[PDB]
């Protein structure tokens, strides 16, 4: 498959196929303990993160990076500097989205700087069935993944997320990561840093620059999981 | 001499001064995850295998951390990872937290290497499992297309992954199999008894 690729221009990924039925209750369970989306607009750089209570049992961080646009940028200079463990909860979780470059090691300077440990390095596979580029300068290989890391500090699904290149310019990524991360039941205060619009959802709260509305209150936030419900997995009934 | 070559040796104990210069470094070093401790594994004479070239380094666990300390202690950066997505014959994919669908290679550079053909392939490799702990043989023409008909060596290499114009360093190997010249004689010269 990688002379394939070299003869026709179809990524090997492109020939993996196929890309227990009790994960519906599971997923059933997390809709029910889910809170309400909750989001707010707010400039990061310029943005007190502190203000953000409580503390979060998962961080998920998608900051953009400069490679996104290949095709305002944070660089891992911004990034190393946010105060990430100022709102991580003494045993938490971060999922960290690293682009293919300097972010595979700058990414993990950021990990041990913030107090994680990485566990898994999840790896999304982009295939080009429907068009068979540009290189970084330091490039040995054509990228064609991207990798979101997994921090562990304190105390049923693969590494791999496979979907098709997005159209040039498009940033998202891919929303099975959410699914990963919920299955993997580690609490429900979850902050997604550097969210869109399009990314608000269920259980997560979303803070972004471009947010268009806002819907935020700490009070409010910290309210759902008040006693009793300051420990739930998010993968429980709910307390009667 | 462009044919399979190699040296059963302790990788440790081995002068690897008399090999000469190499445009592709590959390793599946057995990380303590016969092991090497993480202090053998840095102390490891990579730095005298290349002047300008590639270096390829399997990793896999926290060795995901510790082979990137020896990549940038040995001098060189990472400028690239190879991932081998593992299937089976039907092309179907085969720490604690989730199954690990994948195994890692660093890709690191060194110097200014020339005249190599950068972008050919690409990042993602998709073969099946052959035997178990067996890396996939399509690294080897990822690398050959990269840099063709130049010196490559592998360092832990057992029986199955002699290739031409490779050298191939491992404790499984059956005996010192030597056929370039240059390498014969600093051989010879630094080991003349034949032990290392
Ligand atoms: C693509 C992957 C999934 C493939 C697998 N990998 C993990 C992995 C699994 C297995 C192995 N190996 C298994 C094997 O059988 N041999 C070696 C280890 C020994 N080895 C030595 C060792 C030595 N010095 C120390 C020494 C010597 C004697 C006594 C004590 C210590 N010197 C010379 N060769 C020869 C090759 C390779 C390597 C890597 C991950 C990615």
């Amino acid at each position: 498959y990688c002379q394939h690729f070299v003869d026709t221009g179809h990524r090997p990924q492109n020939f993996i196929r196929d890309v227990r039925e009790l994960i519906r209750l599971k997923d059933e369970l997390i809709a029910k303990s889910n809170t309400p989306p909750m989001y707010l607009q707010a400039d990061i750089e310029a943005f007190d993160i502190r203000e953000l209570t409580p503390k979060f049992d998962v961080i998920l961080l998608e900051p953009p990076l400069e490679e996104y646009y290949r095709e305002k940028c944070w660089t891992w200079d911004d990034i190393m500097k946010l105060e990430i463990d100022e709102i991580a909860a003494p045993r938490s979780f971060i999922f960290l989205w690293c682009g293919s470059g300097e972010g595979l090691d700058l990414g993990r300077v950021c990990l041990r700087k913030w107090g994680y440990r990485r566990c898994e390095d999840i790896c999304w596979i982009k295939t080009n069935k429907n068009n068979p580029k540009t290189l970084d300068p330091k490039a040995v290989f054509q990228r064609t993944k991207e990798h979101c890391l997994m921090g562990i500090k304190g105390t049923v699904d693969i590494d791999l997320i496979i979907t098709e290149e997005p159209e040039i310019g498009n940033i998202e990524k891919p929303v099975e990561i959410f699914h990963i991360i919920e299955h993997f039941c580690l609490g429900r205060r979850r902050l997604h840093l550097f969210g869109r619009d399009s990314t608000i959802r269920p259980g997560w709260l979303t803070v972004g620059p471009t947010l268009t509305n806002s819907n935020y209150n700490a009070e409010t936030y910290a309210s759902y999981f008040s006693a009793p419900n300051s420990y739930l997995t998010g993968c429980t009934e709910e307390i009667e | 001499l462009f044919p399979p070559q190699w040296i059963c040796c302790d990788i440790r104990y081995l002068d690897v001064s008399i090999l000469g210069k190499f445009a592709v470094v590959m390793a599946d070093p057995p990380w303590d995850i016969g092991t090497l401790t993480d202090d053998e594994m840095r102390r490891l004479n990579i730095p005298v295998l290349q002047d300008d070239g590639f270096l390829f380094l399997w990793v896999t666990g926290r060795a995901m951390e510790l082979g990137r300390e020896c990549l940038n202690l040995w001098g060189y950066e990472r400028v690239d990872e190879i991932i081998w997505v593992k299937t089976n014959q039907l092309q179907r994919i085969i720490g604690h937290w989730l199954n690990h669908g994948k195994e890692h290679c660093l890709v690191g550079v060194k110097g200014n290497p020339q005249g190599f053909n950068q972008g050919l392939d690409c990042d993602v490799i998709v073969a099946e499992v052959r035997s178990t702990s067996h890396k996939p043989d399509e690294i080897y023409g990822m690398i050959e297309r990269l840099s063709p008909g130049t010196r490559k060596i592998e360092l832990f290499g057992r029986p199955h992954n002699v290739q031409p114009n490779w050298i191939t360093l491992g404790n499984q190997l059956d005996g010192i199999h030597l056929l370039d010249p240059d390498v014969v004689a600093r051989f010879k010269q630094r080991y003349p008894d034949g032990i290392i």
